[PDB]
């Protein structure tokens, strides 16, 4: 209900529609803010 | 207790209650408590009913012989019912503990008394002698009228007052005064 | 058929369709007065009452009785919907 | 005006419908 | 307003467009200032991004 | 109620608020009395200064 | 039961005692009383094991018409301490004058 | 304003009780009068230029008289208490735009169809609780609904402390975000508010509204955000402009048609009823019959205010007045 | 064992069970099991019936004179039932030995008390007084209620609570 | 054609489901679903495991509610 | 004082008594003297009779919670009278001083509540039950089955105990019961 | 002597009055 | 029915007499 | 006393149960 | 809540019906 | 029926007692 078609490796937030890629963590934007998954 | 008068004023205006409480030697403790006017439409038979027509408080008016007796002239254009087709029941209670030599059967704090308007009676009386003095002939409903009277006396006489009032709405209800 | 139920005098049946977000989807068959008061039914004595917000309502519709035997109703919801 | 002993009997069955005890808060 | 937001003018403009005026009515020309003009890019950027 | 409604309406529909509007005026086919009434309005006006 | 038993022997004590008095019972009692006892021993034997409780319900509503229909059978009665309308001796024992922060209060 | 009427309605204001026609001395007093036959009831007032008396009441021919107090005759305001939905989120979300609009459905026309739509709106933040979030929605909608540049008073806004839960702290488009100094806000209370009331011109009416929410996105689904439950109204418009308008109408039964068109040339009706005060009311409808084959009947009424002071003595003194002279039973109120 | 109050409530919204164990010596061991509620639909002459209205255990209320005493009060409404056309039949039941020397006939574990709504009652009979104050006939339907009312005291009484339902069915509902 | 017969079910590794009939009793409840369902071809997948009655005198009442979880599949 | 069960068992054996003086603390003082039991047949206007069917002393036992509050399960058989067609008459006096400011009426130191087998009245009256069924005609024989119970319940509740006794010798004298087995008919 | 509800609605609501 | 003041008196005193 | 088919199939299925 | 032979024998012949013996594994 | 529990006891107690 939220489509999120790109993925950015970045160390900086790269857009709130795509999905954010450090070393070892996956921030994708959600309730305001960066949640990271596992 | 007793009623001094009870009447309706013949003006037609006032509804008068003179109450007082026996001069015994043992009711010199027993005073006045309150004065309740109720109508044949509110009347029950335990006591004066709810919603009453008039409460009245004995203390409000004085500031102690002079709780012993109490007059009243109640404006009946004030009470907001008919002078002539209402049947007013006036209870009164004592507020207070007669002496220990009291006889049996006078320790009775309540007492009531009833109250009709005679002039209707009185001007259909009128009215049926009128009738009389053509032809010498006593209309029927003069009689009944009579009788019905007497009904409704002896129905008060004797405490059945339910009835008194089925007899007065039925029969005398309309009355011109 | 005057029984004296709320709707004019008559029992009325219902299918209701909902989807319960982030659990899954789910048939139901109830009987009530109101398809308002049927969606009440499942928020108030469901399986998810509690959390009573969950449920999606896509469809609530009316069961008419037949005069003789038959299959009335019916509403599979699959694991290949899910 | 006298009261006996089954007006009394009729006020506590009808005081008893609103109270409860303590166990009941 | 506080802070502009397409979801309070869009709505601020269809609840006065459908109460008030017909369908080939609702042409809203908006005078707004150069820095309003920004203003209005930057919050359509971030829904055409959505 | 009409309708052929018998079990009421409920108690929470008839509060404080409920706005009612008029649908129409039905009588009995046989031997009718007239039923409706008709219903008027008035505007108002403005003013401005130098 | 052991009920239905006591139904029927005094029905039946009662019907021969009528033929030794009179001679004749009507045969629409003869009727109930032969359906009361075909019902005892149907209840009473192997048949006793297709019975749910729904026609348990049936049984025994049916056999009340039979209750009061002559004078060989009679209502039954039961040992009961009931009835329509129930005595109150709950008794009131307020804590020295006090109520809660609505109403009154016991021990 | 201008009411419907059963073929005529009159106004007698009771100012003052004298029961006889001798004692009618300054403006505004009444004396029920009837004769002892009880079949004729008429009331003789004392207007600002003589006595007047009324419409011969045939007492066989009244319909229904019920007399009404003032605390029924109060439009009550009705409040509204706008909340975060806790099962959406019980803290606000640090990114989106927190928007409330308001609907109104009345604004200068009598239709629904002549709508108004205000609005306010909060940027949610990190960390900013819904304490934080309701002292800065009252501003935002202060600043919008109760502003000094606004043609008509709209609603009135207030704010609730949990801790006091029964006192409204009012906002207006003035009050500061240090004014508002409390930790523990709960609810925003929206209210109607009293419109303005001109003597004949502009009658007594209400603008009513909803408040409506609009969608967030939480989790990655657009979700309501606020719920809006009717709280029981705690303020109420007098009857001091309803009497003053239907007196103002129902003296043009009793006098001139037009009220002041064409000034140069008006005659001044000197009206009795304050518009400061509250006004108990009794209507006595009655209609003629004539002996004949005319047994139409035309319907009329009459109207008979008096002040209250909060125990209604003055319209209890009046109906007893009634009652006993002409023999109908008008409950006390 | 017995019942210390057996009455819906005059709010027409609960139905009071209020229980006890008799105060005789010889009742020390035994106490309160179960409350078991049936309607004029569900009942069977041989105890509570299958499918009952509704079970109650009394050790999940306390956590031993506290189980000797038992006061209930549910909401009807929750029970799914009409209060006005309905007859509730409330079983108890003791899961307890007495004493050796109790006199015969007393040792029974379970007793029954039959509950119906006086307020439908009560407005019948306002009815057919107002009915009597005009013109002081008596109407025959006040009579067949009043026997009818009768005759349903003297089946609950004697334990025919078959033909009660009959009656009540047959007359008090229909 | 007597009554009326709420069933729950479940269609053997496929998913869940509702179903109501108007049969005598539950034995032909459970055969006019196997025999006029959906999974009329493949009848073996049914198994029944509630049927009740709709009685009527609440007039306002669930009698059914089957949500398929995802755990479950 | 009061009367808490005041019965005849179903199985007609047992004539139960159970008194116990009022709990509030007028009578916190007075006590149970005896227990008195009369029949239809020996029974006088005033106090009991000087040849009565069975005395209780209850002082003769523990002597003060126990001697309040009293019970019986006398056996019938060992009075030597029938328990159906027998309407017994229970006296209880009271040892003791109420104190005083108690209202008047109250301080009554003796109490009489009787006793009837309602059972065999039961019977009898469902043979007339079926007649509330049949409409088109008047139930005589239940309407004349409850004016008999109730002309003895209201003789009772007014004191009227003579013409009580004389309605009970009219209607319910010749009422017959199943004597109970004297082996005890085991069951639990 | 015979009550209506309303005797004991005075008694209740006296007796708390003064509790 | 009034229930003036000693009859309300009466019933606290019997009231609290078993309390 | 009386059992019914219900009665049966409760006795044998706790019978079961504690076997 | 007594029970008498007859009653037990009643148990006996409806629980007979599901058991059988060893010789019928 | 509503069998109580001490009933199934005795009902096993007399199975058991052809053991």
């Amino acid at each position: 209900m939220k489509t999120l078609r790109t993925l950015k490796i970045s160390p900086n937030a790269p857009d709130i529609n795509s999905v954010w890629l450090y070393k070892g963590t996956m921030k994708y934007f959600n309730n305001g803010e960066w949640e990271t998954i596992g | 207790m007793h009623f001094n008068e009870l009447r309706i004023s013949q003006d037609n205006r006032f509804l008068i209650i003179d109450v007082s409480v026996d001069n015994q030697d043992y009711f010199e403790d027993v005073l006045l408590d309150s004065i309740v006017i109720d109508t044949q439409d509110t009347f029950v038979m335990n006591g004066p009913s709810d919603n009453p027509l008039y409460i009245y408080n004995v203390e409000d008016a004085y500031d102690t012989q002079q709780m012993k007796n109490v007059r009243l002239e109640l404006n009946i254009q004030d009470l907001k019912v008919s002078p002539c087709s209402t049947m007013f029941f006036v209870y009164v209670k004592s507020k207070g503990t007669p002496s220990t030599d009291t006889p049996c059967g006078f320790d009775k704090d309540q007492i009531l008394g009833t109250v009709i308007n005679l002039q209707p009676i009185y001007k259909q009386t009128l009215k049926y002698l009128k009738e009389v003095e053509c032809d010498c002939n006593i209309p029927k409903g003069f009689i009944d009228m009579i009788l019905k009277l007497k009904a409704i006396e002896l129905c008060v006489r004797t405490g059945n007052y339910p009835q008194a009032i089925k007899y007065w709405n039925k029969f005398f209800i309309k009355n011109n005064c | 058929v005057d029984v004296g139920c709320a709707p004019d005098g008559a029992m009325q049946l219902w299918v209701m369709e909902y989807e319960v977000t982030g659990i899954g989807k789910g048939c139901a068959m109830c009987k009530a007065i109101n398809p308002q008061q049927a969606e009440m039914l499942l928020k108030s004595n469901g399986i998810y009452n509690g959390s009573s917000y969950l449920y999606k309502v896509t469809r609530i519709e009316q069961v008419i009785v037949p005069p003789c035997n038959g299959l009335m109703a019916e509403q599979v919801v699959t694991y290949k919907d899910v | 005006m006298f009261f006996t002993q089954e007006d009394y009997r009729k006020i506590e069955k009808w005081l008893l419908a609103n109270s409860r005890k303590d166990t009941d808060f | 307003y506080n802070t502009f937001s397409l979801k309070l003018l869009e709505d601020a403009l269809y609840e006065l467009s459908a109460s008030k005026l017909a369908m080939d009515d609702r042409l809203f020309v908006i005078k707004t200032g150069e820095r309003g003009a920004i203003q209005f890019h930057k919050e359509v950027l971030k829904t055409v991004s959505g | 109620l009409m309708g052929g409604n018998t079990q009421g309406v409920p108690a929470e529909r008839l509060q404080q608020g409920e706005r009612f509007s008029i649908e129409f005026a039905p009588v009995e086919k046989e031997l009718s009395r007239k039923v409706g009434d008709v219903r008027f309005t008035s505007p108002v006006s403005m003013r401005n200064e130098w | 039961m052991d009920k239905m038993l006591e139904i029927s022997e005094e029905a039946i004590t009662r019907y021969f005692t009528t033929l030794s008095q009179f001679g004749y019972k009507k045969y629409s009692d003869v009727d109930k009383i032969i359906v009361l006892f075909f019902m005892e021993e149907m209840l009473a034997g192997e048949m006793s094991y297709y019975v749910t409780q729904d026609d348990y319900r049936n049984i025994v509503n049916a056999l009340y018409c039979l209750a009061g229909s002559t004078c060989m059978i009679d209502f039954p009665m039961f040992e009961s301490y009931d009835t329509l309308v129930h005595s109150n001796n709950r008794t009131f024992v307020p804590r020295i004058t006090e109520d809660s922060i609505l109403r009154s209060t016991e021990d | 304003m201008v009411i419907s009427i059963n073929q005529v309605r009159q106004l007698y204001v009771a100012k003052a009780l004298k029961a006889n026609t001798a004692a009618l001395t300054t403006a505004g007093d009444i004396v029920p009068k009837a004769d002892t036959a009880k079949t004729t009831l008429y009331f003789q007032s004392m207007s600002p230029a003589g006595i007047v008396a009324s419409d011969k009441i045939n007492l066989k021919h009244v319909l229904y008289a019920k007399a009404t107090p003032s605390e029924a005759l109060a439009h009550k305001l009705v409040r509204y208490s706008v909340t975060l939905d806790a099962d959406v989120s019980a803290t606000p979300v640090a990114g989106q735009n927190y928007i409330l609009r308001l609907a109104f459905r009345q604004y200068i026309g009598l239709s629904e169809e002549d709508q108004y739509f205000k609005y306010g709106e909060v940027i949610a933040r990190s960390g900013m609780t819904a304490s934080d979030f309701y002292k800065k929605m009252a501003i935002s909608l202060a600043k919008n609904l109760e502003n000094k540049t606004e043609s008509t008073p709209l609603v009135n806004i207030y704010l609730i402390s949990a801790a006091a839960a029964s006192t409204d702290v009012p906002v207006t488009s003035a009050t500061k975000e240090s004014d508002l100094t409390a930790t523990d806000y709960n609810q925003i209370i929206i209210e109607e508010t009293e419109q303005p009331w001109v003597l004949g011109m502009m009658p007594q009416a209400f603008i009513p509204f909803t408040p409506q929410f609009l969608t967030i996105t939480v989790d990655g689904e657009d979700r309501l955000w606020g719920v809006a439950t009717v709280v029981t109204p705690t303020k109420t418009v007098p009857d001091g402009h309803l009497i003053a308008d239907l007196e103002y109408f129902c003296m043009g039964a009793r006098g001139d048609i037009y009220r002041g068109m064409g000034y140069p040339n008006i005659i001044k009706t000197t009206y009795l009823v304050d518009p400061g005060a509250v006004y108990d009311v009794l209507d006595i409808h009655y209609f003629y019959t004539g002996s004949n084959e005319s047994v139409q009947k035309s319907e009329k009424t009459i109207t008979l205010v008096a002040v209250d002071d909060g125990s209604h003595t003055a319209m209890n003194a009046l109906i007893g007045a009634i009652n006993t002279a002409s023999g109908l039973t008008i409950a006390t109120l």
